[PDB]
């Protein structure tokens, strides 16, 4: 049983700089039998370098793999725009094989101001007995953001999800979706529904509130 | 060297799951060749399940010991993977690859199939209108969303159209999220306010396609002006 | 949706080419069409339209170039305002006539 | 950071049927000036020698070879005060010069 | 250990230049100690002129050979540098330092003095108004400059004041430039377009200070409004 | 006679990165007797490292000096904001000593849009018999810029100077002054006077022209 941890979990790079990826192992590996893989979000994974010594067929020479023992650094020169994917390191000398966590890279973009648009539920959804309030944010950077709900001066937790999209090809931004689900009985007792956004580019949190049945 | 995966996509938990890793172009007669199974949950990393070598020698993961079975076949050129004691939290896309040599591991990957483990059946997606309340400062643009709930599996692509049978660049689309067993999707569009306060279109349609029912429902536009 | 308040101003009695202003404040929505007439006849040129401002309500005004001779001869300059399909008319004349 | 002109005072008055709304009816007064540069004019309303400090809205000066400008003002009046023959004067201060324009409803 | 330089600041070309590198706190009795001369034109790098060691041993630059003389003195604790055959293009600020050991060279630097080599005399700075002409697009901010010509040396600090005896943040200041022997300087100031159109000031003053005459002249301010 | 050339002449750095300075020599140096100096634009120079081997008294340990023969690299870790000055390398093993050119560093700032304001000469200056037209630029980056005069569709050269200021402490920008000098007889024959500015951040040259005695 060998546990592989790849730190840090994310890193911002540039189109034409060096991207160093670490692969920490719990123990040593015999004969340095550690391999790297490349997986695209939507396609099948592929093998780049086997054994961290020699490259495979169909892999450009710009991928360099070195390191031995418990340290394996994957240095890449000339990061192409079509290489912003998540890489993994896998070893096959543990009987059986184990995988790691993975590192996600992105394009270093300037910090912008997200535009939050909260959509109150319609009257047709309330007929089924379930209500949901969404908190959609667009054009923000980086992915790290805090979304909190403040209804009747109370913080709700344990019943809200956080789903974010991938990086845009033409905008290099992200878009998260925060839906606050609740019951029909719990929706007719409160008055104001809003979500708080804490962004690095904003010096003060912006709250978008509305009125129950008055908009 | 190519591989192809096939099998059921909608199965019930705690029953029987079977997948076939069909391959053609090679044989398991040499040494250092084996086929494994790798799965990845939608939001997690790759996970190892089992691996089988040649000369009738297979290994199993100690974490999932005495829970998986490997049955090879030299006649149909495929391996049958039987998965018992299913769990909805173990929903992941399985993959299989072929190894050529001791140093080279998992070189020729396959395609993979999406298998959803849930107690619910295939139900038509339910669309609900989303009224936009943009008061005080309308900023620059006003957006309108089309809620999608109670659909299985996640095979719905959003498409926004105008009232006069036109095309709207959606582009922005959020993925689905597990909602008590089912999935919920949300998608909006950045429509300029100039075309809303001037045009006579009071509502837009939300046309989506799904292999379990083509449901559609227009959404109202309260506008701001 | 509210009906705009059409108000047409007139030059003072003791003299002042003057201008005519047809205010249509307190109206919704923002789009609005304002035209001018002359003794029941369409006017081709001789008037402008100021940009709509913000006083949620807005403010739209129009300026018509007239003459002193053509104003004190019992001439009606109706400010036709079409708002949401409703045609608003306001006939004005000389106060001292 | 060379055209020096004088403003032209133009005061608009409501007609005999320009009053509407619930009783007492109210109207508006507009004092505009065009073809003048620079624009040091400060909008001031005088009602029979009394300075008006409430009920007026001074709109920002817009833009119409010398560069001319135009200023539009609005003052809220009452129908009762209009029937008492009250003279309204639009005070204009252009580079220290005082411009006055006495208007009324006398025929 | 400190050093101080002194001497004339306004000299004529092709005559006689003398500078004194006054020092106090050490003596030239040990080994590996020497005093050199380094000059830097306003726009160029450091230039070496000469260096003198102890025990009556001095060296000279081959580029300026047979043109400089070094005369030390153990009584006044200073070195006299005589510079013959002056050239206006050789105007630079001279410096002198003290060396403590063979490895350490030019550790304790002095202060330095500005010596201007020009045929002209000390004349009062002639100020001329600079009327701005910004047509078409007013943009956002408009600046006003104050021309300064025929001044020597460059020891003028510009200052802008309002009509009502106030202070204006000049900040921006351009250095002087050689204009046929003399120097010419120009200084501007960023004035907001809101304060200019509000005040009734018709002109602003350009007050400067110079040790050869305090001259001032107001520039026209036609304002914008 | 040893000639020292420091290339490149300028380089853009960041507050907290590594700044590498080169010192090329025509020939070798005995016992590596090359020293570095720090000079501030307005104060006296100081000695940082003597002999490129040991540091002097009062110099922080963040300054590292290595290299031998004809190569001397001055690596500095943690570039403080108060260290954006011009450095020089000087050797004292040539009999006599020689100096180099020097390298000027600056803060890497985003390219802005400068606004050029041309000031026509006043009537008081024309009485003396000389005229001067200035071409002032503010808030431009980098220092590299091209200023040309186009009067009556003719390019004037050999009679215009270019003087630029230093880097601002609060703005990190520059300001150049291009004065076009001419005689009184040469000013009453032309009609339009303007200067052309070519900036990296501008997609088209902007020309500010006026009329003789009509502004
Ligand atoms: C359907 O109606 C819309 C109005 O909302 C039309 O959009 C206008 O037409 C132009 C050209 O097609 C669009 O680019 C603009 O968004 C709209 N114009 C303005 C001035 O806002 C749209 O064209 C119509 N569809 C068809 C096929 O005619
Ligand atoms: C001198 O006159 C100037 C007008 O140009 C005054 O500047 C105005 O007053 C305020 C308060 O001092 C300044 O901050 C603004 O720059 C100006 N106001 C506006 C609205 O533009 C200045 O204050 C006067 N000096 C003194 C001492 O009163």
């Amino acid at each position: 049983e060998i546990v592989l941890t790849q730190s840090p979990g994310t890193l911002s790079l540039s189109p034409g700089e060096r991207a160093t990826l670490s692969c920490r192992a719990s123990e040593t590996v015999s004969n340095d039998k550690v391999a790297w893989y490349q997986q695209k979000p939507g396609q099948a994974p592929r093998l780049l370098i086997y054994g961290a010594s020699s490259r495979a067929t169909g892999i450009p020479d710009r991928f360099s793999g070195s390191g031995s023992g418990t340290d394996f650094t994957l240095s890449i020169s000339g990061l192409e725009p079509e290489d912003f994917v998540v890489y993994y390191c896998q070893q096959y000398a543990s009987s059986p094989r184990t995988f790691g966590q993975g590192t996600k890279v992105e394009i270093k973009r300037t910090v912008a101001a997200p535009s939050v648009f909260i959509f109150p539920p319609s009257d047709e959804q309330l007929k089924s007995g379930t209500a949901s309030v969404v908190c959609l944010l667009n054009n923000f950077y980086p992915r790290e953001a805090k979304v909190q709900w403040k209804v009747d001066n109370a913080l709700q937790s344990g019943n809200s999800q956080e789903s974010v999209t991938e990086q845009d090809s033409k905008d290099s931004t992200y878009s998260l979706s925060s839906t606050l689900t609740l019951s029909k009985a719990d929706y007719e007792k409160h008055k104001v529904y809003a979500c708080e956004v804490t962004h690095q580019g904003l010096s003060s949190p912006v709250t978008k509130s509305f009125n129950r049945g008055e908009c | 060297v190519t591989l192809k995966e096939s099998g059921p996509t909608l199965v019930k938990p705690t029953q029987t799951l079977t997948l076939t890793c069909t391959f053609s172009g090679f044989s398991l007669t040499t040494t250092g060749e084996g086929v494994g199974w790798i799965r990845q949950p939608p939001g997690k990393a790759l996970e190892f399940l089992a691996f089988i070598y040649w000369n009738d020698a297979k290994r199993y993961n100690p974490s999932l010991q005495s829970r998986l079975t490997i049955t090879k076949d030299a006649s149909k050129k495929q391996v049958v993977l039987t998965l018992t004691n299913l769990d909805p939290v173990d929903t992941a896309t399985y993959y299989c690859a072929r190894t050529s040599g001791w140093d080279i591991e998992f070189e020729y990957w396959g395609q993979g199939t999406l298998v959803t483990v849930s107690s619910g059946s295939a139900s038509a997606p339910t669309l609900f209108p989303l009224v936009s309340c943009e008061n005080s400062s309308p900023s620059s643009t006003v957006a309108v969303g089309c809620l999608a709930q109670d659909f299985l599996p996640d095979s719905i692509t959003f498409s926004w159209k105008y009232k006069n049978n036109s095309d709207i660049s959606s582009t922005r689309g959020f993925p689905s999220v597990l909602r008590g067993g089912k999935y919920a999707a949300t998608s909006q569009v950045l429509l300029p306010s100039k075309d809303v306060m001037q045009g006579t279109d009071e509502h837009v349609v939300c046309k989506v396609q799904h292999p379990n029912g083509n449901k559609e429902k227009d959404v109202p536009l309260p506008v701001v002006i | 949706e509210m009906n705009p308040n059409v108000n047409v101003f007139v030059p003072p009695r003791d003299g002042f080419k003057s201008k005519l202003i047809c205010e249509a404040t307190n109206f919704t929505p923002k789009p609005i069409t304002v035209s001018w007439l002359k003794d029941g006849k369409l006017v081709e040129s001789g008037f402008t339209t100021d940009p709509v401002t913000i006083e949620q309500t807005y403010k739209v005004i129009s300026t018509l170039t007239i003459s002193e001779i053509d104003w004190l001869n019992l001439n009606v300059y109706t400010c036709r305002v079409d708002h949401r399909g409703l045609t608003f008319l306001k006939n004005v004349s000389s106060t001292c006539a």
